[PDB]
């Protein structure tokens, strides 16, 4: 038709007038079946019986200190400075993982060699603010920069949780082979 | 003259004015959680912009990346392709699923039922495995990029949503058979908090507690994407 | 090339219905057995109570 | 929110001065009326006359505000400060913001002439 | 004593309290040595964004513990 | 002399062990329930835990009243455990009147809620305190008015005479819904909960509350349930034993007591059952539940009993 | 720099779990954006307490905490 | 010298000594109410009291055969009416004011 105007083909729909409720008389089972579940708890011994079978199951929980749980080869956690192979530092000083970086915590002195070529002389992350993005590692267009899976970390101070180059440049030497098996089964998703 | 005494009630203060038991007016602070996000994303690329949504509301991280993402796609004219949105909206999916697999068995440890908050998060650490197999960190998965989303999914993973999908329904009506019959939970909830229809919109309220009043509303289904 | 894809036949389907198959036997019969194993320990309990009256008046 | 909170008044905006005026008079008298309450609650060390001196010479501050609507937004602060000042929602670390030069000196060497001033490159 | 049990009296106020919940969730428990963080001990442990408004509250929470 | 403090040792160093180890217990199998590890063990090492947590909840802080009440609530608990038998005639001291005893003492149990809220006092502490105080007394009512509906059935104040009374039939299984209300008003007693708002020197309430705990325990299992008894055991013993002997009084000890930590036992565990699986109690609820509904269905229970006493023969000779 | 973004305003709002979460954002036509406010759901859930929550016990303010879903992250933010 | 008094000699040297250990061994530093929560303690006398008037009933129920019956169950009905004012007025419930009493909107 043509609706009234305020008004449209959202309708209510057909039974959105809910029944009343029915008495206590229209009702299927007897008072005396009825106060059966009422005195004797019914549904309070089925919740209890749900939790006396949770008693008798193998339960989820591991240990810690000699088990660590189920990871993917694209997790995060400490940085690391890549090398190549035959011995190269790999930041060309491109200035990339600085300028991305969602909370600064990036900061790169360059300059440049007699050689030609381009490096940092001074690397930095700040780590009370770097916020594990990866956009650091996305960024980098030789692959220098990436975050090794480890987590295990925690420190004492805070000084000691300002990472210079040196510091990544170990990082980036100890994982080595568990880095470049989580970049090579990365790569093809990358 | 009515004496009411006042007592200071996440990080949530709470001041309530009591006459007896009775609440006769109450007055909840916030702020103390106000860290200025809303300006700090002016300084910041969209590229740039997108974790600081992961950090608000982290209970359901995807669905908050996604209203920013969905936003900015809108203002940009572009299109997200299709693998692109059948991938955001299960990931959105089990975005749903935690957070309601936190919010109704966290309002049970409230009440007091202390089961269900314990059950709940072993389910919790399979969806949690879920964000680690597809993003590099739990919890805050920026994985809804603004053009689109930002890699693709891992070799064996749809068989594995398939794997937890296939219990989940027996693991669920578990929790569920100890708390819907359940008189005490009944009791100390039926008449308590009821919002009227009208008095829903005024509010500005959505989502399940517009929905709890009556009122059929929701952004899927009415206005989807 | 690759990616990851459902199978061609698709998967089965899961259940997202209620299961809640009824294991509780109706009420009037838990009731009858109730009623029945009162009575029972009714009478032993009042059989004893007159046996030991007896054994009070031998006493 | 239907009923407000305790102490509330609503932000209302007077059409001439004397009626400001009036208000603003108002409200010296519940700063001035409440500072002995302010010294008990925020667990000052000084005495009660300096809480009373420091509201005195923060409104001695806005004595020459000519235009209307300035003094208007004026008194509104002003009732918002005497809101959270009268319940216990400032704490005893913001009730001291007001009084920096009086809790302790810092040292030698405020400079006062272009040299004290200049010996430091003007601080 | 002191060594075998120890009760953080938590300051989980942001993000990373969730993450202090899945200690206690069932899979990392520490449920063996003792530590249980489901809640006047002699540790606090500070897990997110501290704000402006907060600091007196928190410094508050550190004054009244044991030495 | 010596015969009686050696005696009065065992006891008191068995009850001090097995309180002691209900913390652990209680932690192991919640544990369970959830499908957590908990505490490590439960051994010899076992008390270790609850030693050492026990030793550390001394080194807080606390902020001539406030000495006296955690004394009286932990001596309170303590004493009453005389009057329980453990087997025929065995009790570590032999009075006639022990239900009136017994029931004096969960009498005296109240004082400590009351004067636990005057120390470190608020107003709306004082006003929570005074909450745990009256459901308390509430649900001692109903306690003491099924003690009585239990003695019907004996007429007498002595706990050996109703085990021995109980020999031909116990009394849970005709007044089985009086179990029932017994084991909530059990949980009402203590703070368990499903009935536990008004929670929700700490080493004595601590100790005091576990101490009641395995005390209402053992006030169910003498009067509703067997207290030492399992079965008759006539029959195996003559094949056993030849005659009287020390080796003969320890088997029957041995397995009468066994019979009667079974029923504690049990029982115990179905307290630590009963605190996982629900949901906690308003207030309101609690009154009302503890008056309105169950203390009608007392009064009727109450009257049903001594008319069908009256009904048969049926009255209980002292 | 990044990409830039065509002059304009949006309030793209979406179901989240707990209530209907919108943003709205301003764009200059650069690469930052000029404005961007989020609606939160759980902001006008809390602002509805003092409406919803009179004449209640107070474990009755405890229930009523539990179902407008209150996280803080959302709230203040 | 019996085996029942030094239990209850012993158990206060008990307290005294886990008190004296955490003495040694610890560290150191009107509102208006509702009539329900008065009322439930006032009320709890008159209903455990009459519980000491059925305690000698329950020793003695032997002696005073069909007689003592009846004066008992009379006792107990009288103390039923009194039950059945105190649920009939509704004594131990508390009210709140959270309804909006339903009116109909009327206009003009
Ligand atoms: C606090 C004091 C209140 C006294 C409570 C009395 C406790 C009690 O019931 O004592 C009963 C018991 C003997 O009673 P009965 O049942 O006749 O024993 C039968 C023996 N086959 O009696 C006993 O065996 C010993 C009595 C213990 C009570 C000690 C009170 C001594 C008071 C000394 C005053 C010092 C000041
Ligand atoms: C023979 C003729 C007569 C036939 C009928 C039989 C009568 C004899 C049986 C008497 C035994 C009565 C048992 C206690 C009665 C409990 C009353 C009840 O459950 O419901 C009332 C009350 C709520 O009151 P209302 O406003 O009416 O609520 C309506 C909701 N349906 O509910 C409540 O407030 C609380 C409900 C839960 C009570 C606390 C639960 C304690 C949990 C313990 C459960 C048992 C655990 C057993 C453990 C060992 C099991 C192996
Ligand atoms: C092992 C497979 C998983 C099992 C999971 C559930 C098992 C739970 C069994 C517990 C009992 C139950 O919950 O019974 C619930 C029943 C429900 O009866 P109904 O079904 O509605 O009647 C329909 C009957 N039909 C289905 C045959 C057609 O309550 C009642 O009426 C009466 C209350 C009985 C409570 C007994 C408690 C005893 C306390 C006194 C000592
Ligand atoms: C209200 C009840 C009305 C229904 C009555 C129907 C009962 C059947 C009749 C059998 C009588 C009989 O034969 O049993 C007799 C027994 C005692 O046996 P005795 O020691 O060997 O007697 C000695 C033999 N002389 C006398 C020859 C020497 O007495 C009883 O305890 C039976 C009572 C049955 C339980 C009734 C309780 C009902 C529940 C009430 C709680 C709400
Ligand atoms: S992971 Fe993120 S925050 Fe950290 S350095 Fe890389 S881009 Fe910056
Ligand atoms: S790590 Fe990458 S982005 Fe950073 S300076 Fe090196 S090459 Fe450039
Ligand atoms: S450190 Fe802050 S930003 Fe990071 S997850 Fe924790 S709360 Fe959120």
């Amino acid at each position: 038709n043509i609706y009234a105007g305020g008004s449209a083909a959202a309708a209510p729909p057909a039974g959105f007038r809910i029944h009343r409720p029915a008495t206590w008389e229209e009702s299927e089972e007897g008072a005396l079946s009825k106060a059966t579940k009422y005195f004797l708890l019914a549904e309070m011994f089925r919740g209890l019986y749900v939790v006396l079978e949770q008693f008798f199951r193998a339960p989820y929980t591991i240990y810690y200190p000699f088990e660590k749980g189920p990871v993917s080869p694209r997790f995060r956690g400490e940085h690391a400075l890549r090398r190549y192979p035959s011995g190269e530092e790999r930041c060309i000083a491109c200035k990339l993982c600085e300028a991305i970086c969602p909370a600064l915590a990036i900061t790169i002195d360059a300059e440049e060699r007699i050689d030609g070529s381009r490096r940092t002389t001074k690397y930095d992350i700040d780590m009370t603010k770097c916020i594990y993005c990866g956009y650091c590692q996305e960024s980098c267009p030789v692959d220098a920069i990436v975050e090794t899976p480890n987590v295990e970390y925690a420190t004492e101070t805070r000084e000691e949780l300002l990472y210079n180059k040196e510091k990544l440049l170990a990082n980036g030497d100890k994982w080595e082979l568990e880095l470049q098996y989580a970049l090579d089964a990365d790569a093809p998703y990358r | 003259r009515i004496r009411a005494f006042t007592i200071n009630f996440g990080v949530l203060r709470l001041i309530l004015e009591l006459s007896g038991e009775e609440i006769i007016r109450s007055d909840p602070h916030v702020g103390l959680l106000h860290r200025g996000t809303e300006k700090l994303i002016e300084y910041k690329t969209y590229m740039q912009a997108l974790p600081y949504f992961d950090r608000l509301d982290y209970v359901s991280m995807m669905t908050n990346e996604q209203v920013f993402s969905l936003a900015v796609e809108k203002l940009l004219n572009v299109e997200v392709p299709l693998r692109g949105k059948y991938i955001r909206t299960m990931f959105g999916e089990i975005t749903r699923v935690l957070n309601h697999l936190m919010s109704v068995c966290s309002h049970a440890m409230d009440v007091g039922a202390l089961t269900p908050f314990l059950w709940g998060f072993e389910e919790r650490e399979k969806l949690m495995e879920f964000y680690e197999r597809v993003s590099g960190a739990r919890l805050h998965a920026a994985y809804v990029r603004p053009g689109g989303v930002s890699q693709d999914l891992p070799a064996g993973l749809l068989d594995d949503i398939y794997m937890w999908a296939t219990q989940f329904g027996d693991r669920l009506d578990e929790i569920e058979e100890l708390l819907t019959d359940n008189r005490i939970w009944k009791l100390r909830t039926v008449n308590i908090g009821t919002v009227t229809a009208q008095d829903a919109l005024n509010l500005g309220l959505s989502g399940p507690m517009l929905r709890g009043s009556g009122i059929p509303f929701d952004i899927r289904k009415n206005a989807p994407y | 090339v690759g990616q990851d894809l459902p199978p061609v036949g698709g998967y089965e389907p899961v259940q997202w219905r209620r299961n809640l198959p009824a294991r509780g036997f109706r009420p009037l019969v838990y009731l009858a057995a109730l009623c029945g194993i009162c009575g029972y320990g009714f009478y032993r309990a009042l059989g004893g109570i007159q046996e030991r009256r007896e054994l009070k008046r031998e006493k | 929110a239907i009923i407000a909170t305790a102490f509330a008044e609503t932000v209302k905006f007077s059409g001439s001065k004397q009626e400001l005026q009036k208000r603003t008079l108002a409200l010296y008298r519940q700063f001035l009326r409440g500072a002995p309450t302010f010294a008990d609650l925020y667990e000052v060390q000084f005495s009660i006359p300096t809480i009373r001196t420091k509201i005195r010479q923060e409104f001695e501050r806005h004595r020459f505000v000519d235009d209307l609507s300035i003094q208007n937004v004026l008194y509104a602060k002003g009732h918002m400060e005497y809101q959270e000042c009268i319940n216990f929602w400032k704490q005893q670390a913001q009730f001291l913001k007001y009084f920096p030069e009086e809790d302790d000196i810092q040292g030698r060497h405020q400079p006062s002439n272009f040299v004290d001033k200049f010996l430091k490159n003007r601080a | 004593a002191r060594q075998g049990s120890f009760w953080p009296v938590t300051f989980g106020l942001a993000c990373c309290a969730v993450e202090m919940m899945h200690v206690s969730a069932p899979r990392y428990d520490q449920d063996r040595l003792g530590i249980i963080f489901r809640a006047q001990s002699d540790i606090m442990i500070v897990a997110g964004t501290l704000t402006n408004k907060m600091a007196p509250v928190l410094r508050q929470v550190y004054d009244q513990m044991p030495e | 002399m010596i015969i009686n403090i050696v005696e009065i040792l065992i006891f008191l160093v068995c009850v001090l062990f097995s309180v002691a180890y209900l913390t652990v217990a209680e932690r192991k199998t919640l544990a369970y329930m959830q499908r957590r590890l908990g505490p490590n063990f439960v051994g010899y090492y076992g008390l270790l835990q609850a030693f050492a947590d026990a030793v550390k909840l001394l080194l807080k802080e606390i902020v001539i009243i406030l000495v006296i009440s955690p004394l009286i609530t932990l001596i309170t608990a303590l004493i009453g455990w005389v009057v329980i038998p453990l087997g025929p005639g065995i009790t570590l001291g032999e009075l006639n009147l022990g239900i009136l005893f017994s029931l004096a003492i969960g009498s005296l149990g109240v004082f400590g809620s009351l004067l636990s809220g005057w120390s470190s006092n608020s107003k709306y502490s004082l006003l929570g305190s005074i909450r745990s105080t009256a459901q308390l007394i509430s649900y001692e009512l109903i306690l003491t008015s099924i003690f009585i509906i239990i003695i019907m059935f004996v007429s007498s104040l002595n706990i050996t005479t109703i085990i021995e009374t109980q020999r031909v039939v116990w009394y849970c299984i005709p007044l089985l819904p009086l179990l029932l209300i017994f084991f909530i008003a059990s949980v009402a007693e203590t703070a368990r909960p499903p009935f536990d708002l008004t929670e929700s020197p700490f080493v004595f309430f601590f100790l005091a509350e576990y101490s009641n705990i395995i005390l209402i325990s053992a006030f169910n299992g003498y009067l509703l349930l067997g207290g030492y008894l399992s079965f008759n055991y006539s029959y195996l013993f003559n094949i056993l034993f030849n005659d009287y002997s020390y080796v003969s009084f320890l088997f029957e000890g041995l397995i009468n007591s066994s019979a009667y930590a079974i029923k504690l036992v049990f029982l115990m565990f179905s307290f630590i059952w009963v605190r996982a699986a629900f949901p906690r109690f308003t207030y309101d609820n609690l009154i009302n539940f503890c008056w309105i509904i169950l203390l009608p269905l007392l009064f009727g229970i109450f009257l049903i009993i001594p008319s069908t006493l009256y009904i048969f023969d049926s009255f209980p000779t002292l | 720099k990044g990409y830039s973004v065509p002059p304009g305003e949006t309030y793209t709002a979406i179901e989240a779990p707990k209530g209907e979460m919108g943003v709205y954002v301003v764009s200059d036509g650069s690469e930052r954006p000029y404005k961007c406010k989020i609606r939160a759901p759980g902001f006008a859930h809390l602002g509805a307490f003092d409406h919803i929550a009179r004449g209640h016990f107070l474990p009755d303010a405890v229930a009523i905490i539990g179902t407008m879903d209150l996280v803080f992250g959302e709230v203040d933010r | 010298m019996n085996t029942f008094i030094i239990f209850i000699i012993l158990i206060p040297i008990v307290g005294f000594a886990l008190l004296a250990v955490n003495i040694l061994l610890a560290v150191y530093k009107r509102l208006a109410f509702n009539a329900a929560f008065i009322l439930v303690a006032i009320l709890f006398l008159p209903f455990d009291l009459e519980i000491s008037t059925l305690l000698p009933y329950v020793m003695s129920i032997y002696l005073v055969s069909n007689y003592g019956f009846t004066i008992v169950l009379l006792f107990l009905l009288i103390l039923i009416i009194g039950f059945v004012y105190e649920i009939n007025t509704n004594a131990l419930k508390i009210n709140k004011h959270n309804k909006p009493n339903t009116d109909s909107l009327i206009y003009k």
